[PDB]
């Protein structure tokens, strides 16, 4: 129902999929960084779950300043 | 083409043979001989034209005219550098005496 | 739109919108992205999140037409985030330059037919002819080698691709793909009042129109003297140009 | 201000960027609509110019007679006082009187 | 330059290009209506066919 | 301009692609039998070589 005329899946396509590569391992890296940092916290801190919490209550209020 | 005359036989006034050769070229143009003796003595060479050839890099019989506007923007901006230096010696000339100074 | 399809069209628009809502969500994730902003402010509660849904919409579409924001991010994930997308900006607008070259380069490469030995060889064009007669004898009585093998196209195409009527033959050209043999004044006549056909080929015979006379008739010369005036003060060219050009044709516009 | 957005008009077609980048929805649009509209210029311009330089569509200055008309630039000329001339002189044709002129 | 010979191809569609391109071969019952035809037929590209 | 120059270009794959570009010089021993045979071909393929 076609030959092809104007750069379809068929041909560009698989530029989405080094896309969607990118955003799944920018996810996989977000929690990288994000245990870290709760392990950065861990050297004056407690065990990282609470310190976690904080950084997971700083998400739900989506207007920080402080 | 702009004129439309044509070249004929041609007799002397009154001459018997004129009807005889208006029979004679309108035969020949059926028959197609009148027109093959234009592809005769027309025809000797034929012209070429081929191998669509790149306009390999870009001189300035091609491009060269962009330094001109080039130049033109350099000298426009000179001018206008002077333009508003003494316009800014004029705007400190409500406070300024002898703007030469 | 054409160097693209629109189905490439409708999602990369919702792909912006898609890495707009993504990077929104990491910026808000990630803790390395809360420095000072105005930096002399010497305290800890001023921590900055300027990623915003308006922003994170707008380093999309300011990344995608390849112009910059001030967006900058400083965390690595929300780095690789830009840094894909700018990696899927490349591609798509370089693709977008190559295939918009593309149109171009095969358009001004397409030439038409224009002799009648360019339409010798084109038997996806038709020929046709008018009506029985005087068009069509002339190619039947050659003897040229061009005209003989047009002939053998119309020979094993009778019943409809040649027409009866001149305008039956104009209608045929403005429907299918027919290339309409005519005598070359109504084509003159039908092209200048059309703006929709044109007058392909030279001219392959050179017969004329005349007054003419009964046999022997003492009036001949008389008009031979008439005509052959009527060329040089240019009121046969003047009538020529009296009842043939009507409109125009915007090929000049 | 005047000057600056008249900077942002320029620097953003020349794919450059500047200091201007607004925060309020409508500047951002304008701006945005004018991003889009930087690429379908520039990008043809870069295809037209690959399009000339490869499959070369030569062309006459003139066409017609009309066209040589107005093209003082190309001089007509003609034969020796004759037959092609007397044409040009004996006509009243509003193109040819302005050749003879 | 790989989407303008692309798009100059032309997956054969007339015999006027079949009658130019000698790589790709024709084919013909012989013997048959198909060699009564194009012997005896006297058109431009068809006598190309047949030669 | 370049590279959409050299790959329209194929290289020389047969007599079809042989036969339209002139760049790249015809083979032929004058007046043999291999001659003999493109003086008289009636495939305008070749009598394009012998053009
Ligand atoms: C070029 O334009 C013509 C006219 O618009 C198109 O001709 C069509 O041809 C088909 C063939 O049977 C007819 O059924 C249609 O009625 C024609 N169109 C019209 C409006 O009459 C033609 O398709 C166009 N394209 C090409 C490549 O020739
Ligand atoms: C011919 O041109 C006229 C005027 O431009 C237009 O109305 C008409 O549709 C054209 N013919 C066809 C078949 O499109």
């Amino acid at each position: 129902s076609k030959e092809a005329s104007a750069l379809g899946v068929q041909n560009i396509g698989g530029i989405f999929i080094v896309l969607a590569a990118g955003l799944v391992l920018s996810v996989f890296v977000a929690v990288g960084e994000f245990l870290y940092k709760s392990k950065k916290n861990a050297q004056l801190e407690k065990r990282s779950f609470c310190s976690a919490m904080v950084e997971e209550l700083r998400m739900s209020l989506k207007c920080q300043r402080r | 083409l702009i004129d439309s005359k044509g070249y004929g036989v041609g007799t002397p006034m009154g001459s018997p043979y004129r009807d005889k050769i208006t029979i004679a070229i309108l035969q020949l143009q059926e028959e197609g001989k009148l027109h093959m003796m234009k592809e005769k003595w027309w025809r000797g060479n034929g012209c070429p034209e081929e191998e669509s050839k790149e306009a390999s890099a870009l001189g300035v019989q091609n491009i060269g005219g962009i330094f001109i506007v080039l130049a033109a923007g350099l000298v426009l901006s000179v001018f206008v550098a002077v333009g508003e230096f003494l316009y800014k010696s004029k705007k400190n000339a409500q406070l300024e005496k002898r703007s030469f100074c | 739109l054409n160097p693209l399809s629109p189905d490439i069209w409708m999602y990369v628009l919702l792909a912006c919108l898609g890495v707009s809502c993504v990077l929104f969500v990491i910026a808000r994730f990630s803790p390395y992205e809360w420095y000072n902003p105005h930096p002399c402010n010497p305290d800890s509660d001023v921590v900055e999140n300027n990623f915003t849904l308006l922003n994170s919409f707008w380093f999309g579409v300011g990344a995608l037409m390849q112009q910059g924001s001030e967006l900058m991010p400083k965390a690595l994930s929300t780095r690789i985030v830009g840094g894909i997308w700018w990696f899927f900006t490349l591609i798509i607008i370089s693709s977008y330059t190559a295939n918009l070259a593309a149109f171009l380069t095969v358009e001004r490469m397409e030439s038409p037919i224009d002799s009648a030995d360019d339409l010798a060889k084109q038997t996806k064009i038709e020929y046709g002819a008018v009506e029985d007669g005087a068009t069509m004898t002339f190619f039947k009585k050659s003897k040229i080698s061009t005209y003989d093998k047009m002939w053998a196209f119309m020979s094993s195409r009778r019943q409809s691709v040649l027409v009866k009527s001149n305008e039956e033959g104009i209608q045929r050209v403005l429907t299918s793909d027919y290339a309409f043999l005519m005598e070359s004044t109504t084509i003159e006549f039908v092209t200048q009042r059309n703006c929709n056909l044109t007058q392909i080929g030279g001219l392959i015979d050179s017969k004329g129109y005349g007054v003419g006379t009964p046999m022997g008739s003492p009036y001949r010369d008389k008009i031979t003297i008439a005509i052959l005036q009527l060329q040089e003060e240019g009121k046969l060219h003047m009538m020529k140009e009296k009842w043939w050009r009507g409109n125009g044709c915007p090929e000049e516009e």
